[PDB]
């Protein structure tokens, strides 16, 4: 169901990738690799991406600006059952990475590593 | 699993 070492869970195929990007160059890079940033949308996916990796990777959460709402690549608001895995940031910092069970955010132009999603 | 994984040189 998957391509050769991305990992099948759920719906889904999950690739991981150390290359230190952007958050714009990781979602490209997703993007590249017919996939896209993670949506971590639930607790269930919380808990396999903590189980798999310590490191920070990027997500695909974002905000147009720091006074509007943060939305998954799909178009989707974070649901209200999450905010509780969003720790809080600072103006202008409007992009977000997984680390350890939370969602952090910081400086879009920062570089990480990341995580990539694609359907079966 | 997925961060001390080491890959050969090609
Ligand atoms: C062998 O590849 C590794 C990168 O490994 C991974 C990664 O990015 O973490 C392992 C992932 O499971 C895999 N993901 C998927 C979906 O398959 C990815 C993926 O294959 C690539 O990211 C796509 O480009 O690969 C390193 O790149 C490694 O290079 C060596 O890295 C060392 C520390 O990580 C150190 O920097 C070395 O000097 C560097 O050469 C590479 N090995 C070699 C010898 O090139």
């Amino acid at each position: 169901p998957c391509d050769t070492n991305w990992r099948y869970y759920g719906d889904s195929c999950y690739g991981f990738f150390r290359h230190n990007l952007t958050w714009e160059e990781s979602k490209q890079y997703c993007t590249d690799m017919n996939a896209t940033l993670l949506k971590i949308d639930n607790r269930n996916i919380v808990e396999y991406i903590k189980a798999r990796t310590h490191l920070i990777r990027w997500v695909g959460l974002s905000r147009q600006k720091s006074n509007e709402v943060w939305k998954w690549e799909d178009g989707s608001v974070i649901s209200e059952n999450m905010f509780e895995f969003l720790e809080d940031g600072k103006g202008n910092m409007n992009c977000a990475y997984f680390h350890n069970g939370k969602m952090h955010p910081t400086f879009c132009e920062n570089k990480h590593y990341l995580m990539c999603e694609r359907k079966a | 699993a997925e961060d001390d994984v080491v890959t050969p040189g090609c």
